[PDB]
């Protein structure tokens, strides 16, 4: 094949590009906050369809390496051509320069991947977004980027992406302080879970939280500490 | 756009002769064959008046006969036409009638 | 001019999606039921031909039946010519992972390899999608058995009980008031023959219109047996169920 | 005029006067005969240096 | 079947009533052109010995308006009169037309003999003629109207 | 009952007299005008009725045929033996006139032919052929010429009363606007320069852009502006049912256009009745340029149109076929595009200024983030502006009711532009 | 078909009788009802026969605008339909999807009578309001729910889709009965044997058996049906309509 | 009894004394001729005759004459004598036509069509807000937009905005999309005129302009008008084929819409609301701004928000007890109101087959399972997991 799926419009843009965003909002929500020394991605997971298994089915967030993690929301489809690449990538680095991948990197990485299927011919783009979190090795500042079907990221300090992001954002305007994170890991939890029982809701079943704190550290909670962080938040509100 | 109606304007002037002048629009008749009725009136016209020039501004709006599908069709465009050629055929007059016809398709 | 006759299969819509796909999944809803039931001590798969006659040979008849890999067999539902296919890349895949590692392959392995597959196409390559559903029936040490459906947007999910084709909101709702978690395969042969009883559109439901196949670790050795029923079983297990 | 009609070269005469006429000329000039030219053809967007 | 449909219930009404069938009324004759339809009537007309009366669709289209109506009238009041009788329409294709503009007075005319037409059909109902036998080349063009 | 309903039986009773007022004054005697014209005009119609200038049935003329010399007496003429020089001398006992100077052919209406004579209100020079004509209901003769044509009606009731939309409000003092004036407002004002120079001028406008660009803007503006004849006719309007009807309207619409003195006939929309030409075998596309073919041929004649200048708007310049887009039916192309940021500026604050605005207004800063919008799209702007107003409780605007406004409008709406699928064409 | 008259009776002929008891319940009032099924089943007999129980106008509507000149179009028959319906109610408007006289019309839309169920239907919630209650139910009759558009499938807009088999045996010597207590017959004649050997698929096909029993009857001139007609007429309409089903040619020429 | 009083004393002595002044003054008339009142009575009856001929005005000629087409056939050149005026004669207006010697003697006539009331409702809807399950804020909306410049045009000439034109009312089905439409038609009470746009292509070719520009004019003389366009989806989507002129046709009479809805015309006001399904189906030239200022969005209801669609729907109920109607709204997930609302009806209907005013929970699960196997769900999700 060689024509172009992608072409220039009598407006400013591209409308797969356009249309490629709209697509990451009729997705699944995940959302970022990153601590004093963690980050936090959590998804909301669904469950209108049931008999579904909880071990064997693939999770929102999937670690390339054993630092960098990465959440994507948009078609659930799509997202495993992107990380295929990102995690061949990252061995790749351990190759022929030496040192494990940096955040900025696989981030930047992620990037010109999607870069590429706006501008390449016989390709339509991405219809999925990324929050690429993680360490840098031998340092333990909280690295939080996301980026976007465009091929553009940022780095930021809270973000949310997938379905009624601008909702979410709006309550991390809110609760979130630029100049205090949280004050340990476990305060960044319990803003994850305040966010997320707004639009996900339907008890703590649907909510799931990746942590990761410096040093190597992946742990994916268990349903029943989920519904504890739940808990003591409705109480509390 | 090259002048086909001025050389009809311009032989109107010089001959000084009966210039019929019609336009193939007007022709067309909603009334059931009194379309028909002006090909031949217009036509006897001529003979009367001859020798004669009619002179015809387009020929689309006798269109043309191709149409056969059973989901309509316009047969009132082909009789109005089909009148015209049985006025250029042998019977009438055609060496006292000349048509002088001028369409851009 | 070639461009004049483009389709555009794979650009998106205005509500940020792909018409190919979605009509892919339309016609995949008027082909044959397939209904897979993971009990804790096997897998029953039960499909119901989407054509019958009676002058139809039906007895040696594996057109929803496939065996992917020793361990591994799949229930097909949609375009059956897409899908042999693919039941051919995935047998040569299948077989490609025990000459490489000497270890049977995971049911994750050939599941995900098989949904990126179909992926490639609605991607890129300016081609039509691969309209199968597969359930997949299958057994690894690791995860013991382990059920799965994909769609041709090339996205799987796990599944305990799982129904695709023809009237699946139907068969779906039935299988979910029945469920429990202590079931084995006899109860599991009870619901599979039982829901598509409910969906069925013949004025009664029998063997001939049936395959059927388990896999059970009930087998001797502690070993994981394929078995694609006969029809001549199946005529006889619809007897002790009642059905007939 | 290159693939001009003469009703195009009609045209170009009638533009080149009202272009005198802004001006508030008493006749018409040479520099305005072929300001018309221009203003008859589509092009009169002219350049946006990406010809140069 | 046409000899059973309109030559046998005038010569044997009798039967009809003993058995309690409905007898056949009105004859619709479809097929395409050139079958014979017409010809297999023109056997009945001279074999029946009653009267037969000719008659075609163009003599109920008139250029006084509402002058159609008025024959529509005249051939059943003949029929029944000189009955049992035998009504032809040899053509009935442009009264049974399916469909109206209904803004022009061609078709106005046409509308009135249609209903016409059909309300004295149920007029001509129990009498001892046999009623109105008509074919059209055509059947794609007809209103069901009639053909109910 | 007693307190209600003593009462009760009095406003029934007050009923009564509202009623016997009612019965009064519709029979001795109901008002049309102020009451005294309405009774002097029955004794004015008394007037009328006594005379013979009604009822006379509206015919028409076919033929004028020659009354005097033409040997309408046959007393010597017998296959052309006949003198036809005189009809007064002839074989007449008399020198002097015997028949009339001018015999006519009238076909009346429920159709009857009468060869008819000269009336005594009227000489030949005043009856035309084609022309409509009362004749006298008592002994056909034609008594008075009457406007022809009973076709307007649908061409008669589309002629403007002048809508009051400023030229002003067309946003921007554009280039634009300025090409209107060349062609409409400036040869019929002053039409002095045009004269020295000796310089006939252009006539044709195509006003083309995409939806929202202020082209239905302008045409309002010079209804009121011209203060010459508008007939503005929607041209979806020119399809008809029967074939050759559709054609008649706009026909009809030029004969009327060229009776009067001094015309814009503005063409509203013409991507219906404007279809390219091709044949298809289903039934061709008889209809549609049935009409468009009628109206080519008189926006060049065969002989010269008189002041009639015509001013195409339409949203496709491709769907029209080619023969209508040369000059010489559309002289000048006048070319509407998307504004720029100063462009853009005008428009907001020709909006604005009938608006409640603080000083603290920087149009400046809103302008630039609008991008590639239509001056359609800017109105709705500020319509948005004021309903967050409305919304917030706020009467007086301010700088973040327009960020909220820019922000609603122009993101959300940029799904639905217009601007994008229909700059194709333009 | 007992147990399809029992249906339509609750939708239909219940709320005309007496609204008292859906005021009870406050059950929203009953809309349309699709009756649908192969052809001969008799479900545009069955609307009739409602209509006749209920004591209500029955109002045929063709999909042609022929017999009317008093609408003389589509395009506001809708609506005037419902001044002639309010002027005669109660009403059940009557309406079927032919699907081979208007053969045209069916492609791309689903029924261009089913774009007049759809005009007529947007009113009928309006007409619930008009001054009380409703007086027009309207029932549709269709060959095909697949042929059907999904907008007038949705819930909310219905309330009740009857099926129609064609007959069974011991439904069809019920069917061919009726035809049957109107003609003459002969003692030895099992009404259950002619079931049996009658495969049908129409309750249609049943009625012209004994039709065509009577016409031979005429043919060798006995004076009753005997059980040799039957034989001589289940073959020949058998023949004559499974010529035309696996030919696939019509009665339009 | 005295709040009685008081407007029986006003009333009686201003209107009976009204009334004698009437009396008088017809006499008083009659005095400088001889009997003035009495006698144009005798004179109109007079100068009409009988019969009077209706014909049909076809040009007005501007002299105090017209040409009147009689349906009969001659045409006739009249005088315009007493009892009309002029401009109460428009071209197409019947007259009233004196027997012996044609002149225009009146038209008192009312001059109503049935093709007007077509365009018209007769109507008291069902359709209150507040039988809208939630969702205020859009409520609030719409509102703002329909409704709100009726009760006071002083709000939006104190700010000086021109008062927005037109809402599109888009989303999925089941969002009530019409449940809005008519329970703001049932407030506002201005003249509500429906038409949905099915109607709008017909059987002929070239009605198509016609039959639009014939509801603005109705729209137009009855101001303030609301004018109501259901679902316009139907004529892009499904082409019927009864249209001889086609695809193009349809093409067509989307133009004249275009000119009707805003154009140069200046009518009065004229709201228009437009309901569709899809928005990216309709002509984009069609719902451009500045002629459809305010869209609105409907998307599926909350967890909450089903709970408002199903309260306002139970309580017309008979009721037990045992219902708990909170666990029909967790069992029921990804369901539209319309669901809701069917769902209460099948309930029921089961209840008046079992020959019971009661509705039991049993009922309404019962009815809860029947419902949701009738929806087929979207394929729109099915990419998803
Ligand atoms: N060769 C020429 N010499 C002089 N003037 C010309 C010449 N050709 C065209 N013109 C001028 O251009 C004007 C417009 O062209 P005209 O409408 O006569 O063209 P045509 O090709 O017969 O068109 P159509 O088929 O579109 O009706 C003429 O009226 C005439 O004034
Ligand atoms: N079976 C037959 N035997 C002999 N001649 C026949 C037979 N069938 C038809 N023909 C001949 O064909 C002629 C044409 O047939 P006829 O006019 O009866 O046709 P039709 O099908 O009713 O068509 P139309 O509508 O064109 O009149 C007959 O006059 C006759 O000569
Ligand atoms: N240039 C402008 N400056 C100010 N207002 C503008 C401008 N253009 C358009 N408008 C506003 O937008 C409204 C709608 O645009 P209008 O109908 O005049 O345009 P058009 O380009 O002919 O569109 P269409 O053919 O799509 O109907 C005008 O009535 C006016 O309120
Ligand atoms: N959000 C809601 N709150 C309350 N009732 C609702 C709501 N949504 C739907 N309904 C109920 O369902 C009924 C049917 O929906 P309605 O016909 O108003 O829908 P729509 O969105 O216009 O759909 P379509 O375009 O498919 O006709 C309403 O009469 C009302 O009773
Ligand atoms: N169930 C039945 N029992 C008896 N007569 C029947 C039955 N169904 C149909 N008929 C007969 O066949 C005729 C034609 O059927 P009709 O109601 O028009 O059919 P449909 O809509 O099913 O095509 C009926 O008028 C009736 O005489
Ligand atoms: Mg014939
Ligand atoms: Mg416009
Ligand atoms: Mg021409
Ligand atoms: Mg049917
Ligand atoms: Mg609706």
């Amino acid at each position: 094949y060689d024509r172009a799926l992608s072409i220039f419009s009598p407006d400013g843009h591209i409308f797969q590009v356009e249309y490629a965003l709209e697509a990451v909002k009729r997705g699944t929500c995940a959302v970022g906050v990153k601590g004093k020394n963690c980050v936090v991605l959590g998804c909301e997971r669904r469950s209108t369809l049931k008999l579904q298994d909880t071990r064997i089915t693939p999770s929102k967030v999937s670690k390339i390496d054993s630092h960098v993690v990465l959440s994507f929301s948009g078609l659930n489809a799509d997202s495993r051509i992107l990380i295929e690449k990102a995690r061949v990538e990252a061995q790749s680095h351990r190759l022929t320069l030496e040192d494990p991948v940096t955040v900025e990197y696989l981030t930047r990485y992620v990037a010109g991947v999607q870069q590429r299927y706006t501008q390449s011919g016989g390709v339509r783009p991405f219809g999925v977004s990324t929050l690429i979190a993680g360490f840098d090795p031998r340092d333990d500042e909280p690295k939080l980027y996301q980026t976007e079907p465009s091929g553009i990221y940022s780095s930021w300090s809270a973000q949310t992406i997938g379905r009624n992001s601008k909702t979410v954002r709006e309550f991390l305007e809110k609760n979130y302080d630029r100049k205090e994170p949280p004050a340990t890991v476990e305060e960044c939890v319990k803003l994850t879970v305040r966010s997320l029982l707004e639009v996900v809701q339907t008890g703590a079943k649907n909510i799931e939280i990746t942590v990761v704190k410096p040093d190597s550290d992946i742990v994916a909670l268990s349903s029943e500490e989920i519904n504890q962080y739940v808990t003591q938040i409705e109480q509390e509100k | 756009g090259t002048g086909k109606t001025l050389l009809a304007r311009a032989c109107a002037a010089q001959t000084n002769a009966t210039f019929l002048k019609l336009a193939a629009p007007q022709l067309v008749q909603m009334y059931i064959g009194e379309g028909a009725k002006l090909v031949r009136d217009a036509f006897a016209l001529a003979k009367e008046k001859a020798p004669t020039i009619i002179f015809i501004d387009e020929l689309d709006a006798i269109g043309t006969k191709r149409f056969d599908s059973e989901k309509s069709g316009d047969r009132e465009v082909q009789r109005t036409m089909l009148e015209l050629l049985n006025q250029l055929d042998g019977f009438s007059s055609d060496d006292r009638v000349k048509v002088l016809a001028a369409t851009n398709r | 001019g070639s461009r004049r006759y483009d389709s555009r299969t794979t650009i998106f819509s205005p509500e940020g999606r792909l018409y190919q796909v979605e009509y892919a999944l339309e016609s995949i809803s008027h082909a044959g039921t397939a209904i897979g039931i993971m009990a804790s001590d096997g897998i029953v798969l039960a499909a119901e031909r989407k054509v019958t006659s009676t002058l139809l040979e039906q007895d040696t008849s594996t057109e929803k039946l496939y065996k992917l890999n020793d361990k591994i067999a799949v229930a097909v539902a949609g375009l059956t010519a897409d899908a042999e296919i693919l039941i051919n890349t995935a047998r040569i895949h299948a077989q490609n992972y025990l000459k490489t590692y000497n270890e049977d392959i995971p049911v994750e392995i050939l599941v995900r390899r098989l949904s990126d597959i179909k992926q490639g196409y609605t991607q890129h390559g300016g081609l039509r999608p691969f309209g199968v559903s597969f359930i997949y029936a299958g057994y690894d040490d690791r995860y013991g058995y382990q059920l799965y459906t994909s769609n041709p947007s090339g996205n799987y999910t796990g599944w305990k009980a799982i129904s695709v084709g023809a009237n699946t909101s139907a068969a779906q709702t039935l299988l979910q008031m029945d469920y429990k978690d202590d079931m084995k395969v006899d109860d599991a042969i009870e619901l599979a023959l039982k829901t598509l009883s409910k969906t069925t559109d013949s004025s009664a439901l029998t063997y001939d219109r049936l395959e059927f196949a388990t896999i059970r670790k009930g087998a001797n050795d502690g070993e994981v047996y394929q078995k694609i029923f006969k029809p001549q079983e199946i005529k006889d297990i619809l007897v002790k169920t009642g059905i007939t | 005029t290159d693939e001009f009609n003469g009703a195009q070269l009609k045209a170009v005469t009638v533009e080149a006067g009202m272009i005198a006429l802004r001006n508030g000329q008493s006749s018409v000039k040479h520099e305005d005969f072929v300001e018309g030219i221009s203003e008859v053809q589509a092009r009169k967007s002219k350049s946006v240096s990406f010809y140069a | 079947e046409i000899r059973e449909a309109v030559e046998l219930p005038l010569v044997q009404a009798d039967l009809y009533e003993q058995i309690g069938i409905d007898p056949p009324r009105g004859v619709l004759l479809y097929g395409p052109p050139g079958t014979g339809k017409t010809m297999l009537v023109k056997a009945v007309a001279n074999s029946t010995k009653a009267a037969f009366i000719r008659v075609n669709g163009s003599e109920f289209v008139h250029k006084y308006l509402g002058e159609g109506p008025r024959m529509v009238r005249d051939v059943f009041r003949l029929a029944r009169e000189n009955a049992p009788s035998i009504i032809f329409i040899d053509e009935v294709d442009s009264i049974a037309t399916k469909r109206f503009d209904a803004q022009t007075g061609s078709d106005r005319e046409v509308q009135r003999i249609l209903i016409e037409l059909l309300t004295q059909m149920d007029g001509f109902d129990q009498s001892t003629n046999v009623k109105v036998i008509m074919a059209t080349n055509r059947a794609d063009t007809l209103d069901p109207a009639l053909l109910r | 009952a007693a307190p209600y309903a003593a009462k009760l039986k009095q406003t029934e009773n007050d009923l009564k007299d509202i009623e016997a007022r009612i019965k009064e004054k519709a029979g001795v005697k109901e008002s049309d005008t102020g009451l005294a014209p309405s009774h002097l005009w029955d004794i004015m119609g008394d007037r009328q009725r006594l005379g013979e200038e009604h009822p006379l049935q509206v015919a028409r003329c076919t033929k004028i045929i020659k009354g005097n010399g033409e040997s309408d007496e046959t007393t010597t003429d017998n296959n052309n033996s006949g003198n036809s020089n005189s009809n007064s001398n002839q074989q007449s006992t008399d020198a002097d006139e015997d028949d009339e100077d001018a015999k006519y052919v009238i076909n009346l209406k429920q159709i009857a032919k009468f060869v008819v004579g000269l009336g005594e209100r009227v000489s030949p020079t005043d009856i035309e052929e084609g022309m409509r004509v009362g004749v006298d209901r008592s002994k056909y003769n034609i008594e008075l010429p009457l406007p022809p044509r009973i076709d307007p009606s649908v061409t008669m009731m589309t002629v403007e009363e002048k809508p009051d939309v400023t030229y002003s409000d067309v946003g921007g003092c554009k280039d634009q606007i300025e090409k209107l004036r060349e062609v409409v407002e400036l040869p019929l004002l002053s039409p002095e320069r045009f004269a020295t120079l000796g310089i006939d001028p252009p006539k044709g406008i195509l006003l083309y852009g995409p939806p929202g660009t202020g082209k239905t803007l302008c045409a309002r503006a010079v209804a009121n502006r011209t203060d010459a004849t508008f007939i503005r006719v929607i041209g979806s309007e020119l399809v008809q049912k029967y074939v050759g009807e559709g054609a008649r309207m706009v026909r009809e619409l030029f004969e009327m256009a060229r009776t009067k003195k001094a015309c814009i006939i503005f063409f509203d929309e013409i991507d219906a009745v404007g279809g390219a030409r091709f044949d298809d075998g289903a039934g061709g596309d008889n209809e549609v340029q049935r009409t468009m073919l009628e109206l080519i041929t008189q926006l060049d004649g065969f002989d010269p149109r008189g002041n009639i200048k015509v001013m195409f708007a339409t949203n496709r310049p491709n769907t029209l076929d080619p023969a209508l887009l040369r000059p010489g039916r559309i002289d000048r192309k006048v070319e509407f595009s998307l504004p720029d940021l100063e462009g853009r500026a005008n428009i907001f604050r020709i909006h604005s200024k009938s608006m409640s605005v603080e000083r603290g207004i920087r149009w400046e800063l809103i302008s630039r983030l609008c991008p590639n919008s239509t001056g359609a799209e800017l109105r709705s702007v500020c319509t948005e502006a004021g309903m967050f107003a409305i919304r917030a409780r706020r009467k007086v605007a301010t700088e973040k009711d327009f960020l909220k406004a820019v922000d609603k409008v122009i993101s959300g709406y940029k799904k639905f532009s217009s601007t994008s699928r229909y700059m194709q064409y333009n | 078909l007992t147990k399809q008259i029992k249906e339509i009776k609750e939708v239909i002929e219940l709320p005309v009788k007496h609204p008292e008891l859906f005021e009870s319940l406050g059950i929203a009032q009953p809309k349309g009802v699709i009756l649908y099924g192969p052809p001969g089943t008799g479900k545009t007999l069955l609307a009739r026969a409602v209509a006749h129980h209920t004591d209500c106008k029955f109002i045929r509507v063709s999909g042609a605008e022929l017999v009317q000149k008093y609408i003389g179009e589509g395009s506001r028959m809708v609506r005037e339909l419902f001044v002639m319906a309010r002027e005669h109610a109660p009403s059940i408007i009557f309406m079927d999807e032919i699907d081979s006289i208007g053969s045209t019309r069916v492609e791309g839309s689903g029924g261009g009578d089913s774009e007049v169920q759809r005009t007529m239907l947007e009113l009928l919630n309006q007409l619930d309001g008009f001054e009380t209650s409703k007086n027009i139910k309207i029932i549709m009759a269709t060959n095909r729910l697949d042929i059907l558009d999904p907008a007038l499938l949705r819930p909310g807009r219905i309330d009740r889709k009857i099926e129609f088999p064609p007959p069974s045996v011991a439904a069809r010597a019920e069917i061919l009965r009726i035809h049957s207590r109107k003609m003459n017959l002969t003692r030895g004649i099992n009404l259950r044997k002619v079931a049996e050997k009658m495969n049908g698929c129409s309750g249609a096909d049943v009625k012209g058996v004994c039709t065509e029993a009577g016409m031979y009857a005429l043919r060798e001139r006995r004076i009753h049906v005997t059980q040799e007609d039957f034989e001589l007429a289940v073959g020949k309409v058998m023949n004559k309509n499974q010529e035309t089903a696996i030919s696939v040619a019509k009665l339009f020429k | 009894t005295r709040c009685k009083l008081k407007l029986l004393r006003m009333e009686r002595i201003k209107d009976h004394l009204l009334l004698e002044e009437e009396f008088v003054s017809n006499s008083e008339i009659l005095k400088p001729f001889e009997k003035k009142q009495e006698e144009e009575k005798k004179q109109l009856e007079e100068i009409r005759g009988n019969p009077l001929s209706i014909g049909t005005l076809e040009e007005i000629i501007d002299d105090d004459h017209a040409i009147v087409t009689s349906p009969t056939m001659p045409d006739y050149y009249v005088s315009i004598l007493s009892f009309v005026d002029k401009e109460l004669l428009e071209p197409g207006c019947s007259v009233l036509l004196h027997h012996k010697t044609m002149s225009i003697v009146g038209v008192l006539q009312d001059d109503a069509d049935p093709m007007v009331s077509v365009m018209k409702m007769d109507k008291s809807p069902t359709e209150s807000y507040s039988d809208i399950g939630g969702l205020e804020s859009q409520i609030q909306e719409i509102k703002e937009s329909v409704e709100l410049p009726l009760t006071h045009p002083e709000l939006y000439e104190e700010m000086g905005i021109k008062p927005p034109k037109g809402v599109i009312l888009y989303g999925a089905p089941g969002t009530g999309k019409t449940l809005l439409a008519k329970a703001v038609a049932n407030q506002t009470s201005a003249t509500f005129l429906r038409i949905v746009g099915s109607e709008l292509i017909q059987k002929y070719l070239g009605d198509g302009p016609r039959l639009c520009r014939q509801i603005f004019k109705v729209a137009g003389e009855n101001a303030p008008s609301i004018v109501f366009i259901d679902e316009i989806d139907a004529i892009g989507t499904k082409r019927y084929d009864s249209n001889s002129g086609g695809e193009r046709e349809i093409q067509r009479t989307m133009l004249e819409l275009l000119n009707q809805l805003d154009g140069f015309d200046d009518r009065g006001d004229v709201k228009v609301i437009m309901a569709t399904n899809k928005i990216e189906t309709l002509d984009p030239a069609l719902i451009r701004p500045g002629r459809i200022d305010r869209k609105i969005l409907f998307e599926n209801p909350d967890l909450s928000t089903k709970k408002k669609i199903l309260g306002i729907h139970t309580s017309k109920m008979n009721l037990s007890e045992d219902v708990n109607l909170e666990t029909l709204v967790t069992t029921k997930d990804d369901l539209s109101g319309a669901d809701i609302q069917a769902m209460c009806t099948e309930a029921g209907l089961l209840a008046l087959r079992e020959r019971r005013m009661q509705v039991t929970a049993e009922d309404f699960k019962q009815a809860k399972e029947r419902v949701m196997k009738n929806k087929v769900e979207e394929n729109l999700e099915g990419l998803y997991l």
